[PDB]
């Protein structure tokens, strides 16, 4: 559960994040497959490899729905619904992959914006993606 | 723990530029202000009531320094960590009762803090190599509850 | 995140509890504390011996928490601040013993309730004690 | 695992009456309908489209039989979990990459299942006894994690 502070936190950050929301996406997708390989499983008829296209491409549609899910802090169930069927129902994702790349996407914001991932700002973005998390991988309909 | 030549070179040349007085109690605090459960094993150090309270405080600063220490020794070690680390792991298994995910989430933040610090030089291949010393530490760590 | 159908299942299985409250709570928390005996650490001064009646006091504002959670299923958060600040600020309780507890009450209600404690009603149950215990293992205010 | 002689007749009392053809379909079936993302193991099992379709569907039921066979292989030899269950340690752990977490849920399902089907007579301290065994059996499967 999302403190006030910690949307405003999270808002702030995700802000800055800005137009880099693809790259910053993408290279969290190449640090999760080359960190923790068993994540590959789930793309085993994607191109891997370092610069992929499909890799990059996949990278912009994750950071997309994250900022949407920012622009719906309070009403993130209704507004990702799609996103756990598919998911959740569909793909079947274990939870602990969710916890890897919310680690992932965590150490690329450290990597790209230093001066903004402060001790709260890590803490409140720590929070908002495990409760991304949560509603990916519960099925509600 | 295996590392490539490659992946050995790479953690070592990373490490030397690592602050040894402040990596520790940085990764320390921001444990117990991400994870604020964490702050029960720590009653006695005082102030952790803020962010800020909690990465100045001088007794976080001085106890991450011994964290920092443990890792550092244990990157000389990588093929025995599970010896290495066995006074450790009786007293944060058998003595404290720490949950041993709190290991893992421990060596995830110290991660976090690198990539803070190193910003480009902490590449994806870097970060793998770390996150197979972490997992190893958080591994011997956690033996007493295999 | 429950579903309606979730919603549905807890709202019958935990009302057949009734006036058996007390004892169904004392007995999850008993099981807790026998067979993961690190819980106890929270309860350093508790009569914690079988049959104890502070167990058993204990075990009516447990069970009497979760009506008020069913109670307010679709908002759990604002119904249950005053239990996070007590388990997330006051008493830092690491959340895996959140799990030990919530598969005690499980423990507990398949022992007692074998006509409710269908696969579907387990499903809808685990869910509930899931998102009850993220509520009381988050701070915020 | 080391159970007390009266904790080990107490499981082993208990077990006697497990129905060898039934319980562990019964356990499969509840992990794979109260924990979802299992089901992506078992894509060649057909149809768990519900959990009327779970609980019925007869590769569950037979795969289940198997399952309760290896925790009754760990019962009979409780001082040695480890070797018991190592080529399954291989299988789950580096063959199919089954997340260690998942084991200790199965473990637990059974146990909901043991009070499910005994009632009063699964007691607290029968549990407990219980909870030793189904951790030192998730230990052992995860062996090659550690
Ligand atoms: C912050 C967490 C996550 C977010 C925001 C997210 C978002 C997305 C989005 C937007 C899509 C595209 C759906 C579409 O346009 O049709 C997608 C697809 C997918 N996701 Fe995720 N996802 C997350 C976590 C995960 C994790 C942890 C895994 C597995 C390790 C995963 C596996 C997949 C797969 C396999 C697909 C389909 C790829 C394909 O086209 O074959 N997702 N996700
Ligand atoms: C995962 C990597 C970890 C490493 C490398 C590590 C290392 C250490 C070291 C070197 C000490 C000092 C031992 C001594 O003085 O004899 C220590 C003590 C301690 N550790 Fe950790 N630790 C880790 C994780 C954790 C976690 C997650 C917690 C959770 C709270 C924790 C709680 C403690 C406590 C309470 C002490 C004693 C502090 C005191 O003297 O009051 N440790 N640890
Ligand atoms: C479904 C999960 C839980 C519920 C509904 C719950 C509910 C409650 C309630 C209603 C109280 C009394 C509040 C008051 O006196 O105003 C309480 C107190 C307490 N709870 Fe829990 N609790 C849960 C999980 C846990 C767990 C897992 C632990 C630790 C293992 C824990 C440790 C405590 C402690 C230490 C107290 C205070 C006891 C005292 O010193 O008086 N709780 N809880
Ligand atoms: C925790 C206790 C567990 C025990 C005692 C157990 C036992 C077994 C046994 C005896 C087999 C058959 C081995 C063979 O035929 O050679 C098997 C296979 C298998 N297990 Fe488990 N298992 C456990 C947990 C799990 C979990 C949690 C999952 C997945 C979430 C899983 C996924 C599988 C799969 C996919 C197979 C192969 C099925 C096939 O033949 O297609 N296991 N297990």
């Amino acid at each position: 559960v999302l403190s006030p502070a910690d949307k405003t936190n999270v808002k702030a950050a995700w802000g800055k994040v800005g137009a880099h929301a693809g790259e910053y996406g993408a290279e969290a997708l190449e640090r999760m497959f080359l960190s923790f390989p068993t994540t590959k499983t789930y793309f085993p008829h994607f191109d891997l490899s370092h610069g992929s296209a499909q890799v990059k491409g996949h990278g912009k549609k994750v950071a997309d729905a994250l900022t949407n899910a920012v622009a719906h802090v309070d009403d993130m169930p209704n507004a990702l619904s799609a996103l756990s069927d598919l998911h959740a129902h569909k793909l079947r994702v274990d939870p602990v992959n969710f916890k890897l790349l919310s680690h992932c996407l965590l150490v690329t914001l450290a990597a790209h914006l230093p001066a903004e991932f402060t001790p709260a700002v890590h803490a409140s973005l720590d929070k908002f993606l495990a409760s991304v998390s949560t509603v990916l991988t519960s099925k509600y309909r | 723990v295996h590392l490539t030549p490659e992946e050995k070179s790479a953690v070592t040349a990373l490490w030397g530029k690592v602050n040894v007085d402040e990596v520790g109690g940085e990764a320390l605090g921001r444990l117990l202000v991400v994870y604020p459960w964490t702050q029960r094993f720590f009653e006695s150090f005082g102030d952790l009531s803020t962010p800020d309270a909690v990465m100045g405080n001088p007794k976080v600063k001085a106890h991450g320094k011994k964290v920092l220490g443990a890792f550092s020794d244990g990157l000389a070690h990588l093929d025995n960590l599970k010896g290495t680390f066995a006074t450790l792991s009786e007293l944060h298994c058998d003595k404290l009762h720490v949950d041993p995910e709190n290991f893992r989430l421990l060596g995830n933040v110290l991660v976090c803090v690198l990539a803070h610090h190193f910003g480009k030089e902490f590449t994806p291949p870097v970060q793998a190599a770390y996150q197979k010393v972490v997992a190893g530490v958080a591994n011997a760590l956690a033996h007493k509850y295999h």
